[PDB]
RNA sequence: UAGGUAGUAGGUUUAUUAAGAGUUAAACCUAGCCAACGAUCCAUAAUCGAUAAUGAAAGUUAGAACGAUCACGUUGACUCUGAAAUAUAGUCAAUAUCUAUAAGAUACAGCAGUGAGGAAUAUUGGACAAUGAUCGAAAGAUUGAUCCAGUUACUUAUUAGGAUGAUAUAUAAAUAUAUAUAUAUAAAUUGAUUAAAAAUAAAAUCCAUAAAUAAUUAAAAUAAUGAUAUUAAUUACCAUAUAUUUUUAUAUGGAUAUAUUUUAAUAGUCCUGACUAAUAUUUGUGCCAGCAGUCGCGGUAACACAAAGAGGGC
């Protein structure tokens, strides 16, 4: 139906894709720097002002964001086997290697995500910076004075 | 014009106008109601589905047999 | 598809893509469209009854009417303001029907490979057409800027070719080919002087168009043009054909024929195992219909043609080939927009 | 296959005519409900190839969409494959010979072609 | 107002007149048998003027407006025969002025109601012979070919393709006699490409014509301001046009500029290969919510516009 | 595949088919205690020679079995309980505790 | 439906819960809260989409099919287990039926099917081969999920034959190649006497393919397993070699009597006064019979009723 071409024409949905790193992590220095920032005041102000008293029985301020240290995560999750067990047995062996695997393939998704995630800020900053020279030189090129201009009638005195 | 009063399966009561030349249409007939009026019979808002039912065809239609529940000659 | 009936009617007077005689008639004495002092509807309606008969036919209206696209391709020439000629409208809705030019069925008949659409359809449904090495039979295939499309030479001969007499009616004409021939030596036997007299004054007006009078030349070349008595003398008489004695055997028929022109052959089958006209001469009125696509490459050696593009409209030239002028296509484009209201 | 996270093909595409997407789903959901993800799709029916290909020696080749990345953090985090989807992860390169079972464990086959990597 | 009209000749003719009972005749066939003229013993129309195809390039295609619907000529010397109240042919009182000079243009028109429909130019065997052996051997560009022999490059390549498929032909005996006979009358039916002839020359500018340009749009700028081709297209946000026209002359596959890598970046496996296995795996890397069938998408089976597509085989699938 | 080589307990085709079971043994004559047959005979021609499909399909299940020198014994298909299916086996129990022990 | 509300609106405290709260229960205070931008009450309805329909679009409609969410499993309440259930469980009661007559069992809104209601909606089918689900260490077992087939023009799509074709006889000396073949005679269906047609329509002629027949045979699935299935497709004596975009072509081994299986084509339905495409006319009826979406038609030349001819749509 019409409602497609919102959506590039596609029919049909697919499901939300799940974000492997549910938090922010300790890295993503951007995102710590921000919680951090003071809460404005006023107008537009979020929180109760100095003198104004909290509801009895609630918390004045926000929970604390839950930052994700990826070393810490991958060493509670995934954690190395202790030590070198004898896996004489046919079926210790396959779950050694699948062990082994497993492992690996949750490691590399951890420090991939959280590397895409530092990636993509990182990109996002460089290219907001050149949009915004390039819409300074833009603009430049509109302020020239051009010969054209000598033909527009002006009043710039009064 | 021949008319008909029918008791519908829901109770309400309607006057049908029987189509085509020769109806053999009588009372405790089973007969099929659609939509359409009869423009100059006035209160008579609906047709009675000739070859439908009790209602036969009509006899020696030729023309728009399906209009009139004329099977076709061989 | 719709099924064929009195596509070649004279009274209704519709043009169909094909090469045959009625057809050609329809078209020779229509004089365009007559569109003066109807109503919008009744011009609508006659714009869509004789465009229709032409481009796909053989499409049911509703078919028709899903296929249908209201949105129509031209190009734009960058140098047209660099020529300085005066420069010419670009006819944008003789593109009505131009999404019909890419079917498989139509791109056979616009190369000359079948001598109509409605034939064009068995050819690909019989099997005996490729597109690029594949065998496609399905004629609503569509083709590409690219494509390659082939078929199978008997069955294009068998369509720009003359149609295969039967043996019976070959024999009779064997039968007044020695009749006529029998007089030709009778006149040249009892007054040579003027038949050779006639037969040079014949060779006058020839134009050229005529290759006759240059083998002519060779046979005076075999023999100034000076009257020559050895002539009459040569010729002879055929012996005639007794149609009974010579009948349901072909091989005793195809030995007691000797002429000059027909040797050891009946008319028309000088290899009955062909199916057309042997030796291969083009099929009866030809000329008329003979039209080179824009949009296709033709290879008749190999009976392969090309898809180059889709046809598009320029200035002063469509790619559509039709017979109807911009107006009538105008009316048809008109009535479709809106599903015939 | 055990555990409520599982890897299986979901079917689409017509009767006679089926076609699969590889998707992460809840063990209880329909088989069609729309899942957790979709890493994949799945044509089970070889392309054809031609007479000439054949002698050529062309091989038929099913063709398979997979997030590689993806299905790597799902089987990392417990997700279980359907013995279908096993066979595939195993012949991607995902998985190895330690996901084999008894019965389709090719210990002696000889290899004809050998896994490869490309850039297409 | 509308009626039924039967499809009359425009042209005078001799109508049907007192008529025996038993003919049951026409006057929209003895119309036709005017057109054809008579009928020989066997089975043609000599008289008529379109019934042998020309033989000198020139199309001999129906002129029923300039002849007054007079088709028959003299089969030998193509001089104007008319029916006369005997009912026998015989010279016409007077010359027809309309069919001696022709416009060149018209000679090209195969119908007579439509002038914006013409017929194309036939290639010799030569040209395309030197377009053959110029890209292939000598190595040019279609381009440069293209821009020598005034032919759109998309043509040039066609050309190539087919010549190829003429020497394979020839290679193996495949081109019969009956195709030589038909190829040969069909090459004297059309008129010959002459790469010279500058009108004959196909033009090498057009691009095709896009949708939101279509529009017009309308600036209002100082009375002594220069706006180009460029300005407008940066206005339409659109490459020049000059651009586009540059970028489709290096698509053909001779052509100058034709690259494809761009796209040898998607990482594929192909799964190994055992003995007795009857298909290979082959497997493409995909993006989580790009990859898959989506669910809840439109059922279009039971639609008109139903999607119908072809496989490898040519075999008619639905999509 | 190859044709395994007979054994001491499965001497012949018909000591094949009494040791698999599920009434096996009514297609004796079928095969012709022909030890090739069993063993090349796919399900096309088995179908062509009257075996049903759940026969078929068991023999040849069993036929792998025994190329692979895997078991070939009889395995039994499942049952309902003597009390009946679980949807009828309150009625059917309710009804045989009052008829058997009042 | 104009007033509604009395745990009602708010405050404090305890109980209860993993958890806030008149959420429930208990106590004590304040007099609030909602409402003509529609409260309260009544009626009606499962909701929605990147789904379907329509439109230029904003929108409108549907909520069958695909998918998401909710509720329910004859009716009501309650309890147990549990992370989660007022569970298609258990308890009691209600309604109905049944047999074993018990503080009994059953409740098809699971599949198939039957009666009823209705204008109207299908098989008491096959298979676990595929994809899933449950149990099992495994072998495997189970699966009316599911996959297939059946019924039904309910919808969509493809195909459902092309080229040629206005007559038949008799007719004509006794090979530098002819050629506008020409004469007679008979025949010629409906309508009509010429712009009145039916009609290239038919037959006939040429050439095909489908089906059949024969051989062959994928793929769905492989370690093996195929319900569908008398598989799709391909090939036309079968096999092989060489050359050979495709494809073609030659030649070979076996195979029949120099050739090699057979061979088609019976559409309906509505309409032709105007709106609205339908000019070739004619008969019956006579404000009757009837037609009609709107205007209207029919009282003896009816373009409108009932028909023939011809014609226009799909
Ligand atoms: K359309
Ligand atoms: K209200
Ligand atoms: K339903
Ligand atoms: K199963
Ligand atoms: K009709
Ligand atoms: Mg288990
Ligand atoms: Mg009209
Ligand atoms: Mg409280
Ligand atoms: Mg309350
Ligand atoms: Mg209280
Ligand atoms: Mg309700
Ligand atoms: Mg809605
Ligand atoms: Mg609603
Ligand atoms: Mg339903
Ligand atoms: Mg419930
Ligand atoms: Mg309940
Ligand atoms: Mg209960
Ligand atoms: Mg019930
Ligand atoms: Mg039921
Ligand atoms: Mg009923
Ligand atoms: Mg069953
Ligand atoms: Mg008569
Ligand atoms: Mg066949
Ligand atoms: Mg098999
Ligand atoms: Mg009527
Ligand atoms: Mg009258
Ligand atoms: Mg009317
Ligand atoms: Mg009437
Ligand atoms: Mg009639």
């Amino acid at each position: 139906g019409k409602g497609a071409a919102k959506y590039g024409f596609k029919s049909g949905v697919f499901p939300t894709t799940r974000s492997i790193l549910k938090s922010p992590t300790t890295k993503q220095t951007d995102i710590i720097n921000k919680v951090k920032s003071p809460k404005p005041k006023g107008v537009l102000g979020i929180g109760y002002a100095k003198g104004v008293k909290h509801p009895k029985g609630s918390h004045r301020l926000s929970p604390k964001v839950n930052f994700i240290d990826v070393d810490n995560l991958i060493a509670k999750t995934v954690a190395e086997p202790q030590s070198i067990k004898s896996s004489n047995g046919s079926a210790q062996k396959v779950r050694l290697q699948k062990a082994e695997l497993r492992r690996k393939f949750l490691i590399e998704a951890f420090r991939k995500e959280e590397a895409r995630l530092l990636h993509k800020h990182e990109y996002l900053q460089k290219r907001t910076k050149e949009l915004e020279k390039a819409k300074e030189l833009e603009l430049e090129k509109l302020n020239k004075e051009k010969s054209s201009d000598l033909t527009i009638m002006t009043l710039d005195k009064m | 014009r021949k008319a008909c009063r029918v008791r519908l399966t829901n109770g309400n009561v309607v006057s049908a106008y029987i189509p085509g030349e020769g109806h053999d249409a009588q009372e405790h007939s089973i007969v099929y109601v659609r939509g359409g009026r009869c423009q100059d019979l006035p209160g008579v808002k609906y047709h009675v589905i000739r070859g439908a039912g009790d209602l036969s065809g009509v006899v020696n239609r030729i023309s728009s047999r399906s209009k009139y529940g004329a099977k076709k000659p061989s | 598809p719709r099924k064929a009936n009195l596509l070649k009617s004279l009274a209704r007077g519709r043009v169909r893509t094909s090469f045959n005689k009625y057809n050609l008639f329809n078209l020779y004495k229509k004089g365009g469209v007559d569109l003066k002092s109807k109503s919008l509807y009744q011009q609508k309606w006659t714009a869509k009854q004789e465009t229709r008969a032409y481009h796909g036919e053989h499409l049911t209206e509703k078919r028709w009417q899903t296929v249908f696209k209201p949105k129509l391709d031209s190009v734009a020439q960058l140098d047209a303001s660099l020529r300085g000629g005066e420069i010419k409208e670009t006819p944008f809705l003789l593109q009505t029907f131009a999404v019909l030019e890419k079917r498989l069925d139509f791109a056979l008949f616009r190369a000359m490979f079948a001598s109509s659409v409605r034939q064009a359809r068995q050819f690909i449904l019989h099997g005996n057409v490729r597109v690029n090495g594949v065998k496609i039979k399905h004629p609503s295939y569509t083709l590409k800027p690219g494509d390659m499309f082939s078929v199978k030479p008997d069955k294009v001969l068998e369509a720009l070719g003359a149609k295969k007499p039967s043996f019976q009616e070959a024999l009779k004409i064997d039968k007044t080919q020695i009749v006529l021939w029998n007089k030709y030596v009778k006149e040249a036997k009892t007054e040579p002087k003027e038949v050779w007299e006639k037969k040079l004054e014949n060779f006058e007006k020839m134009s050229d168009s005529n290759p006759k009078k240059l083998q002519f030349q060779e046979f005076l070349r075999q023999y100034s043009l000076t009257f020559d008595p050895k002539w009459a003398k040569n010729l002879k008489y055929h012996d005639p054909i007794k149609l009974s004695e010579l009948e349901g055997d072909e091989p005793k028929a195809r030995k007691l024929i000797n002429l000059p022109w027909q040797k050891n052959y009946v008319y028309g089958r000088q290899d009955p195992k062909k199916p057309f006209f042997t030796p291969w001469k083009p099929r009866p009125f030809l000329s008329p219909f003979a039209i080179l696509p824009h949009h296709l490459e033709i290879s008749f050696k190999t009976c392969h043609a090309v898809y180059l593009r889709d046809p598009v409209a320029r200035p002063g030239q469509s790619e559509v080939i039709s017979p109807f002028d911009v107006p009538v296509h105008e009316r048809a484009y008109m009535y479709y927009l809106r599903n015939g209201k | 296959t055990c555990g409520l996270v599982r890897i299986r093909l979901a079917r689409f595409g017509r009767k006679n005519s089926p076609v699969y997407n590889i998707v992460v789903a809840n063990s209880r959901k329909a088989r069609d409900a729309k899942p957790i993800e979709v890493l994949g799709t799945y044509v089970p029916v070889p392309s054809p190839v031609t007479k000439r290909e054949l002698k050529r020696g062309v091989v038929p080749i099913k063709d398979v969409k997979l997030d590689f990345d993806r299905t790597k953090y799902w089987i990392g985090v417990g997700a279980q494959p359907s013995e279908t989807v096993t066979k595939l992860l195993r012949k991607a390169g995902i998985l190895n010979d330690a996901w084999a079972t008894s019965k389709n464990s090719n210990v002696n086959r000889k290899v004809v072609f050998e896994r490869m990597e490309t850039l297409e | 107002f509308s009626r039924r009209r039967i499809a009359y000749p425009f042209y005078p003719f001799k109508k049907l007149g007192r008529q025996h009972p038993k003919k049951h005749d026409t006057n929209l066939k003895t119309a036709m048998r005017q057109f054809l003229g008579p009928k020989n013993y066997k089975g043609e129309y000599v008289m008529n003027k379109y019934f042998t195809v020309p033989t000198n390039h020139v199309p001999n295609y129906i002129k029923p407006d300039l002849e007054r619907g007079q088709s028959l000529e003299h089969p030998v010397t193509k001089k104007p025969l008319q029916l006369r109240y005997d009912g026998t042919l015989g010279p016409p009182p007077v010359e027809n002025k309309r069919l001696q000079n022709i416009f060149k243009d018209r000679l090209l028109q195969p119908f007579p109601s439509n002038p914006h429909c013409k017929t194309n130019y036939v290639l010799s065997p030569q040209l395309k012979q030197s377009i053959f052996e110029e890209i292939t051997v000598e190595g040019l560009s279609a381009q440069q070919v293209s821009q020598k022999y005034g032919l759109k490059i998309p043509r040039v390549e066609a050309i190539v393709k087919l010549v190829s498929v003429e020497n394979s032909w020839n290679r193996r005996n495949r081109v019969s006699s009956d195709l030589k006979t038909m190829d040969e009358t069909l090459y004297r039916m059309f008129p010959v490409f002459d790469s010279d002839a500058s009108f004959k020359r196909e033009n090498l500018s057009e691009i095709p014509v896009p949708q939101k340009t279509l529009a017009s749009r309308f600036l209002t700028i100082a009375e002594s301001e220069p706006f180009g081709p460029v300005d407008a297209a940066h206005v339409l946000e659109l490459e020049p046009a000059v651009e586009t026209l540059r970028n489709l002359s290096t698509v053909g596959e001779h052509s100058s500029g034709h690259q494809q890598s761009t796209n040898k970046n998607t990482k594929v496996i192909y799964g190994e290969l055992v003995e007795g296995e009857r298909s290979q795996y082959k497997f493409t890397n995909a993006k989580v919510g790009k990859v898959g069938y989506r669910y809840g998408s439109g059922n279009r089976d039971n639609k008109k516009d139903r999607r119908i597509g072809f496989n490898k085989l040519g075999q008619m699938v639905y999509i | 595949s190859t044709i395994p080589k007979p054994s001491d307990q499965v001497p012949d085709v018909d000591a094949f088919l009494n040791k698999i079971g599920r009434n096996c043994n009514e297609l004796k004559d079928t095969f012709e205690n022909n030890w090739n047959n069993l063993f090349q005979w796919d399900s096309k021609i088995l179908k062509e020679k009257g075996v049903n499909i759940q026969q078929r399909k068991y023999i040849l299940k069993q036929v792998h079995n025994y190329r692979n020198n895997r078991p070939i014994h009889e395995i039994k298909l499942g049952k309902k309980s003597f009390f009946g299916g679980e949807r009828k086996r309150k009625a059917f129990t309710a009804k045989w505790k009052a008829e058997n022990k009042q």
